[PDB]
């Protein structure tokens, strides 16, 4: 529940920047992680289902975020209405 | 047959390879003089990665698999610091190394590998075993060049994973059909189809099933790989439909 909730706040912010939007974060519904190997490295992805307000109306989104905790790295892969 | 195994049952020869958790050695059982491989795993490095749980499952599954295209686990024993796995020896090494050596495989060698893999996987699926992680480094070659599948929150290696896994959805045995598609392409081409300079790009290409073929890949091969690499798992062929695909029957060799 802690670092996750932050991650969600970060996903919403990155969406707002990429799409010129003004979504307001509400809460995390669900959250998963998986790790992948690529070449000689390892990357985690978080799968977050979040509620956020679009023009006042609460909606459900799924974000996928890359996280390499070691190098203080995070990056929005995708952000979609459910 | 044999009540129990011990290190004293084996003459040991050269190292065959260094794995993550110990080394693999050439070995020979003393009574029969049959040549085998002995894989030594250090318990400490197994704890230190909590792989132990998987080893248990590996050993128990691979114990009950009997297939010409799956590497036999004949038996096992342990001591204070080590686990020992008594394995079928694969003298011609990994497919990974052969592909590095040759760059890419002709249609006959590929189609043969794909037949052997599809037969192995069909048997597995019938035993409710899904591999989920077939890539060239987990495929070994027997004395007649026959393929042997070796290995039974880390999901896998990105380049080999299907859309349903990378996108965190539910998945089932159809994942191995995707893998077969990737492998067939990699065998023919020399690299997997979604390879990219970033993992971000690889992720996107897989999720959108965006790949193309070089111009030497034939119509038959393209037809098979394109059926295997379907976004929707439901639309991917059954393994028995791979085994009867026209490109497979025209090109595959029959077991020695
Ligand atoms: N049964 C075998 N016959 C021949 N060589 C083998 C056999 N098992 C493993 N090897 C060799 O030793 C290496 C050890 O790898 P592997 O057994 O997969 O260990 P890990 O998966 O822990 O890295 C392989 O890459 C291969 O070259
Ligand atoms: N550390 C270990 N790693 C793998 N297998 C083990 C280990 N210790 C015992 N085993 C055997 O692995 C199998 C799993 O337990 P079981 O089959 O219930 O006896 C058995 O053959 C065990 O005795
Ligand atoms: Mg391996």
């Amino acid at each position: 529940s802690l670092e996750i909730e932050e991650l969600a706040r970060f996903a919403v912010d990155e969406h707002n920047k990429k799409e010129n939007a003004l979504l307001e974060f509400v809460r995390v519904v669900k959250a998963k992680e998986q790790m992948f190997q690529w070449r000689v490295e390892f990357i985690t992805m978080y799968y977050l289902t979040l509620e956020a307000k679009d023009g006042g109306k609460k909606k459900l989104y799924e974000a996928k975020v890359w996280v390499k905790a070691a190098e203080n790295f995070k990056e929005l892969q995708e952000f979609k209405p459910v | 047959k044999k009540r129990q195994w011990a290190l004293e049952d084996f003459e040991i020869g050269r190292p065959l390879g260094k794995g993550k958790f110990g080394n693999v050695y050439l070995a020979r059982e003393k009574q029969s003089k049959f040549i085998l491989a002995l894989k030594v795993l250090f318990k400490a490095q197994l704890e230190k990665a909590g792989v132990e749980h998987q080893l248990r499952r590996e050993v128990e599954i691979q114990s009950h698999l009997r297939h010409p295209n799956i590497l036999r686990l004949y038996g096992y024993f342990h001591d204070a610091t080590r686990v020992y796995l008594i394995l079928e020896y694969a003298p011609l090494g990994t497919v990974y190394r052969e592909l590095q050596k040759l760059s890419k495989f002709d249609e006959q060698r590929t189609a043969t590998y794909i037949t052997e893999l599809a037969n192995a996987l069909s048997y597995c699926h019938s035993k409710r075993v899904i591999h989920r992680d077939i890539k060239p480094e987990n495929l070994l070659l027997g004395s007649a060049g026959e393929l042997k599948i070796a290995d039974f929150t880390l999901a896998g290696t990105l380049d080999y994973l299907p859309p349903e896994m990378i996108e965190g959805r539910m998945h089932d045995e159809k994942v191995d059909l995707w893998s077969l598609g990737v492998l067939c392409y990699e065998f023919l081409v020399g690299k997997p189809p979604f390879e990219a300079n970033t993992y971000q790009e690889t992720y996107k290409r897989i999720s959108r099933v965006e790949f193309t073929f070089p111009d030497f890949v034939t119509e038959g091969a393209r037809d098979l790989i394109s059926r295997l690499l379907k976004h929707n798992p439901s639309q991917r062929p059954m393994l028995r439909e791979v085994l009867e695909h026209p490109w497979i029957t025209a090109n595959s060799s029959k077991p020695s």
